[PDB]
């Protein structure tokens, strides 16, 4: 058969790639980790090095303290028996404080307090990590597109767990930490707001989520299809268009009548994705603050 | 819009229309303005205008690229109209594999090698690439190369590797006369006892474009080689036996 | 009209059917035999929908809805007004989609590229064919397929899901969702990385793929590389859809009770089954 290039036929290895320096404070990069032949059939075999400054130490520590806080709660929910822990692992839930404690921190640890602690830790972890995304870009002289893109994800998370509960006047409106419980929450949220299929922002979010799958299938299939002309080498194709970029454009022009550039496909990409959680977080932020029932809103607003 | 949701959704649609507009103009930095088949500026360019140019500063002293700008093939195109009106194909006027047309097409990219983050040639033969070796999979160096006419076209004498990405990019193949050619790795099939190249018959190998220096390739040369081998799928088909 | 670089590629050849008969373009669009097949199937498809509107008595695009054969018709045919149209429009739909994949294969042939795109598309067609064709056939009626309407199909999604309780608990649907969200993560990041290299801080030189690896290693300790990431997006997104097909092909067929209750297999496993404590004892 013709070779498809989803996995590689031959792996090559050379000296560990320690990276570009630019302005990065090299005191804080680890050494390279192992090489994995398995990853190697699909992507790069090399693992590491990683950069861990102070902001990264904070983020990880805080992140771990979150997982832990939940874990403590779970093992406790499991009466300290590991059999029960493993058995019920998807049924355990760390729930927020009752409606009765509003936005206060007055609630007992076993009945709201731990949830606040966990949320505190997750807040510090994510935000510190956000700053990492900016600073690692900066040290290398690169654009801040990643940190901006990540902000759109942060937005939906921030709306669900912090902004919306603040605007609704209680932490009881926030999502519990639990595998089954957070799915139940999601279902319940829609039931209680007149079915989220009626929320125009929900519909957009889906358009974009599905569209991201459409787009990345298109894009990735396209780069692979032109990988015999060096397609994946997108920066140099940006700087000096080659037959790879041209055949790619023309595939699409001849299929659907218009097409992209090598740099431009990546702007369609970043936005297709980012609009998922943007529109998404609007949808939710408005739910119960401005609109109690999307079926009802729909009847009065086209 | 008495209500904030209505204001929100209406504002978002306006934004999305502006975003799509902006996105589409960003994607007109190459290949535009549209042209008639004779190469002149076409009459209807569409409702989107050309963006205001941007300039990229290329690294390693290699200049800048400003797009959009004066578009030009910078090579002659051996094809001729086959109809008296727009929209039909253009017959090659000679041998399209040699002429570089159709699926054998190449672009007049820079005739320098792609450089890496440190300004070193990106691709080099593995002999010249310190500490690089095959780490997994069947090593092709030494295998006979077979074209789609089921005839031996040569032997594999090296892998050309991308240093920074640590991957195989070409196989260097020695022909009957002792010269070598690069074959894209994406167009070969490393089998246990041979390398098989479906795109080309053995007689077409000599015709693969050569590289001016035996231990680097330039972007222009990459394009001609890759163009040529891909062209074989169409143009070598009368010599492609079943399989 | 033509892109500045396009003429060199507009050579004869690559068609799968009809030799040179349809080897030509209208504007930017390649036609070919499957271009003709596609137009024919789409056109008839739309005319029937446009008619089906008439018989519903509406023209509003947010009202128009073509409903499948009522569940009592089984896997037989129904009159045009009462199901027949949907059956014929599904045939036209499949015809148009499959014809579009085969046109795509033709463009690939003419352009000398790999067949990855139409292959990718084939996964979308299969998802569709699960919903309108494989699932209904395994269940015994066209009534189980979704109807063609902007809102009515959403009505169908919700009714279908709530038949099995909270649909979230379908485990193939959990995997499917994970691939969708991870794909969107991957697309954000990939878009963002390439652009951050192509468009570096003010006054500086374009960065290099080595900057892109370095950025990700510094951040998460790993870089998949640029061949990798395109392999990845294709895999994530195709996987999202494969699990979407799977999660439905099983629902109504191997599993038809409440999905939440499926997870009882794990809970009730014999070693920890009867240990007291926890949520489940
Ligand atoms: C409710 C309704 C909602 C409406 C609006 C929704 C969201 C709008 C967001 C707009 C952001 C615009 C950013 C910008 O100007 O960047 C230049 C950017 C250049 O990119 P580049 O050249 O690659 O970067 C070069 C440098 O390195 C330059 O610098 P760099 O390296 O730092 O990065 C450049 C750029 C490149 O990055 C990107 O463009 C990727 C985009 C991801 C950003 C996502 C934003 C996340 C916001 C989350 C908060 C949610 C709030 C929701 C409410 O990123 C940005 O500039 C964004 C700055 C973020 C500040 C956010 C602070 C808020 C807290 O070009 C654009 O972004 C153009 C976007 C055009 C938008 C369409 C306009 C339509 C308006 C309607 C009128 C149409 C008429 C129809 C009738
Ligand atoms: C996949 C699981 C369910 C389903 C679940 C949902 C849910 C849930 C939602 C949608 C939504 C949409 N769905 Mg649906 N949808 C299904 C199957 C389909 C099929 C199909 C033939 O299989 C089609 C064509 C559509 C089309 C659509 C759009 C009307 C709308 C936006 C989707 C989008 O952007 O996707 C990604 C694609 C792109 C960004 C590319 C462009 C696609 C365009 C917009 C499709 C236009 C369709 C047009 C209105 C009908 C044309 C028919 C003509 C006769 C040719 N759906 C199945 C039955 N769909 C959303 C909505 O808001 O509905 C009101 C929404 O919330
Ligand atoms: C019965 C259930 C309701 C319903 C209830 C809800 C609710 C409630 C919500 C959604 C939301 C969404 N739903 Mg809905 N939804 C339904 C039906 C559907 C259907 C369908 C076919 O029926 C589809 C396709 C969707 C699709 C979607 C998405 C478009 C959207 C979530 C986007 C996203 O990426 O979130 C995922 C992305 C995030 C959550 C971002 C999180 C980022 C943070 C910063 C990450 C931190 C990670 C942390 C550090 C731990 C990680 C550890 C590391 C791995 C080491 N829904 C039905 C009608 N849906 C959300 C939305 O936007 O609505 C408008 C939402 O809030
Ligand atoms: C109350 C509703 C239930 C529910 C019930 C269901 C049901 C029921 C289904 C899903 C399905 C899905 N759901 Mg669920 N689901 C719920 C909650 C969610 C949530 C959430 C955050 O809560 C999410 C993220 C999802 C996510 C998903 C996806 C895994 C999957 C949909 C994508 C898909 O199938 O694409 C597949 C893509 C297609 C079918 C696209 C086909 C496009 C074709 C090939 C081309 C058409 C071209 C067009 C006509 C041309 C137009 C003209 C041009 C534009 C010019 N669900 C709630 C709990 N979900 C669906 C699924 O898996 O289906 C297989 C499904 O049937
Ligand atoms: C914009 C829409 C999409 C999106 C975008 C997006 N997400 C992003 C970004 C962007 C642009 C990032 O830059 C950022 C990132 O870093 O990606 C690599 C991120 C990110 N998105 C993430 C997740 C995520 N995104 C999601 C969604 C989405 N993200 C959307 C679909 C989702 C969901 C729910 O669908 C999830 C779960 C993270 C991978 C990453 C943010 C990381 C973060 O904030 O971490 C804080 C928490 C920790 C640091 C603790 C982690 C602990 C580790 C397991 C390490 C263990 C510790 C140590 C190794 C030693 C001890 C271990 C033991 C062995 C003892
Ligand atoms: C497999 C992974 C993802 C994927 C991939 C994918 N889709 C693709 C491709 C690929 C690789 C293409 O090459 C092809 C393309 O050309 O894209 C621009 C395509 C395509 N994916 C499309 C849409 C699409 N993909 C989707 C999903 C996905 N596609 C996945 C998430 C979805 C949804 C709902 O999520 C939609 C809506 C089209 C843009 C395009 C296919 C165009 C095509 O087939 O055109 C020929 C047909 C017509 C022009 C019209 C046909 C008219 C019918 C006869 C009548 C309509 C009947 C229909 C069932 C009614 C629906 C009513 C709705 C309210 C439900
Ligand atoms: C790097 O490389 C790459 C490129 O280039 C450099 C690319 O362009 C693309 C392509 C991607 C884009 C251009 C980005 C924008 C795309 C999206 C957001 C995806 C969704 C696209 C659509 C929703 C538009 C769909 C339009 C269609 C399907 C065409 C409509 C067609 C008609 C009305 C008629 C078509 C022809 C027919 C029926 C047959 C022949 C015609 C006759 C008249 C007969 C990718 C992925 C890529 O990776
Ligand atoms: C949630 C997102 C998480 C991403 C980050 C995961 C956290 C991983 C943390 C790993 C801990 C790192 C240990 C390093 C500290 C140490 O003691 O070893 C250092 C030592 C050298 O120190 P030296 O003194 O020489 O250097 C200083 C001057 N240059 O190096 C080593 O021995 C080990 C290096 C190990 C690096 C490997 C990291 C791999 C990460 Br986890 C990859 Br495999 C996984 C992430 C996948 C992608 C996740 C995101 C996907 C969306
Ligand atoms: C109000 C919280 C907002 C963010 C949503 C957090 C819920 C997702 C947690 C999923 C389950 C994690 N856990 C603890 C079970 O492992
Ligand atoms: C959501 C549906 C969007 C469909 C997009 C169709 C755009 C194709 C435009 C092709 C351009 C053809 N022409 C003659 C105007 O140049
Ligand atoms: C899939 C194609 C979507 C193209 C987006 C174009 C949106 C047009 C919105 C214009 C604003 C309309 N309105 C009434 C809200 O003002
Ligand atoms: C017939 C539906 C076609 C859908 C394509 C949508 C095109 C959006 C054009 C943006 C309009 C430009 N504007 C007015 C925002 O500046
Ligand atoms: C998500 C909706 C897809 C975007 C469709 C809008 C783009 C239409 C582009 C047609 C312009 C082509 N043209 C004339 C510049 O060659
Ligand atoms: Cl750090
Ligand atoms: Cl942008
Ligand atoms: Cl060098
Ligand atoms: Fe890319
Ligand atoms: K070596």
């Amino acid at each position: 058969a013709e070779y498809q290039n989803i996995f590689s036929q031959v792996q090559v290895r050379g000296p560990a790639d320690l990276g570009m320096t630019e302005d990065v404070n090299l005191a804080n990069r680890s050494g390279v980790g192992p090489f994995s032949t398995l990853l190697g059939w699909f992507g790069n075999a090399q693992l590491g090095p990683i950069y861990l400054g102070s902001l990264g130490v904070l983020s990880l520590f805080s992140g771990l303290m979150w997982f832990f806080t939940i874990g403590i709660w779970f093992w406790y929910q499991a009466g300290w028996n590991p059999a029960v822990f493993l058995r019920d692992l998807f049924f355990f839930s760390l729930e927020p404080p009752a409606p009765e404690y509003g936005l206060s921190f007055a609630a007992p640890l076993k009945e709201g307090g731990l949830w606040l602690i966990a949320s505190f830790f997750m807040f510090v972890a994510v935000w510190s990590w956000w700053g990492r995304t900016y600073l690692r870009a900066q040290a290398l002289g690169m654009g801040k597109h990643t940190a901006w893109a990540f902000l759109s994800a942060i937005w939906l998370w921030m709306v669900l767990g912090f902004i919306r509960p603040i605007l609704m006047g209680s932490w009881s409106e926030a999502v519990p930490y639990g595998i089954f419980s957070h799915l139940d929450w999601t279902n319940n949220f829609s039931l209680v707001h007149g079915n989220l299929f009626y929320n125009p922002f929900h519909g957009l979010s889906i358009a974009f989520l599905y569209g991201s799958a459409l787009l990345f299938a298109m894009h990735g299939a396209t780069i692979l299809a032109v990988s015999r002309f060096g397609g994946e080498r997108e920066l140099e194709q940006i700087a000096d268009r080659g037959t790879a970029a041209e055949r790619a454009a023309l595939f699409w022009r001849w299929t659907m009548g218009f097409n992209a550039t090598m740099e431009g496909i990546h702007r369609w990409a970043i936005w297709m994705a980012v609009l998922v959680t943007l529109t998404g977080g609007i949808g939710i932020l408005l739910s119960g603050t401005v609109v109690d029932n999307w079926y009802v809103w729909g009847q009065n607003h086209g | 819009n008495f209500d904030l949701a209505s204001l929100a959704i209406y504002s978002f649609w306006i934004f999305l229309a502006g975003l799509i507009y902006y996105l589409q103009t960003e994607n007109m930095r190459e290949g535009y303005p549209l042209e008639n088949e004779d190469g002149t500026p076409a009459a209807n360019q569409g409702p989107f205008p050309l963006p205001k140019p941007k300039t990229f500063i290329l690294p390693h002293g290699r200049g800048t690229l400003t797009v959009p700008g004066p578009e030009s093939e910078d090579r002659p195109i051996a094809l001729a109209r086959t109809a008296v009106s727009e929209g039909f194909p253009h017959a090659p006027t000679g041998d399209p594999m040699k002429d570089g047309v159709g699926p054998a097409s190449w672009v007049a990219r820079r005739d320098l090698p792609e450089l890496d983050g440190h300004g070193h040639n990106k691709i080099k033969p593995m002999k010249a690439a310190a500490g690089f070796h095959v780490s997994a999979g069947k090593n092709p160096i030494g295998l006979p190369v077979r074209g789609c006419d089921l005839e031996i076209a040569g032997k594999v004498v090296d892998i050309w590797v991308d240093i920074p990405e640590q991957m195989a990019r070409f196989l260097e193949v020695e022909l009957k006369d002792g010269s070598t050619r690069l074959l894209p790795m994406q167009m070969v099939k490393v089998q246990s006892n041979r390398v098989h190249v479906n795109a080309l018959s053995s007689d077409l190998f000599a015709g693969i474009p050569t590289i001016k220096s035996p231990t680097e390739v330039t972007l222009l040369e990459e394009d001609k080689i890759c163009g040529y081998v891909a062209g074989g799928l169409m143009y070598a088909a009368p010599k492609r036996k079943s399989v | 009209a033509l892109l500045s670089f396009e003429r060199k590629y507009r050579v004869p050849g690559g068609t799968l059917v009809g030799g040179n008969l349809f080897d030509f373009w209208v504007g930017p669009f390649y036609v070919g035999f499957f271009g003709v097949a596609t137009f024919f199937f789409a056109a008839l498809g739309i005319i029937l929908i446009a008619w089906s509107a008439v018989l519903q008595g509406t023209w509003n695009p947010q009202l128009i809805s073509v409903y499948p054969p009522a569940l009592e018709y089984g896997l037989g045919g129904a009159p045009l007004a009462k199901g027949g149209l949907w059956q014929i429009i599904t045939i036209c739909a499949t015809g148009a989609f499959v014809s579009w994949a085969l046109r795509e294969v033709e463009i690939c042939r003419k352009l000398g590229i790999g067949y990855h795109i139409p292959f990718a598309f084939a996964f979308a067609i299969l998802a569709y064919l699960t919903l309108v064709l494989f699932r209904p056939v395994m269940m015994g009626a066209w009534g189980y397929a979704f109807p063609y309407g902007i809102w009515t199909h959403l009505d169908w999604v919700s009714n279908t899901g709530y038949t099995y309780g909270n649909f979230h608990y379908n485990p193939a649907h959990m995997i499917a969702i994970s691939f969708f969200f991870t794909n969107a993560l991957a697309l954000a990041l990939h878009g963002a990385l390439v652009l951050s290299a192509a468009n570096p801080e003010k006054g500086k030189e374009m960065r290099t793929p080595d900057h892109e690896d370095t950025f990700f290693r510094d951040l998460v300790g790993y870089s998949i590389g640029t061949l990798g990431i395109h392999r990845l997006g294709l895999l994530l997104s195709l996987s999202a859809v494969f699990f979407s097909a799977l999660c439905m092909i099983i629902t109504g067929t191997i599993w038809f009770d409440q999905w939440v209750d499926w997870w009882q297999w794990w809970v009730k496993l014999p070693w920890w089954a009867n240990i007291p404590g926890g949520i489940n004892g």
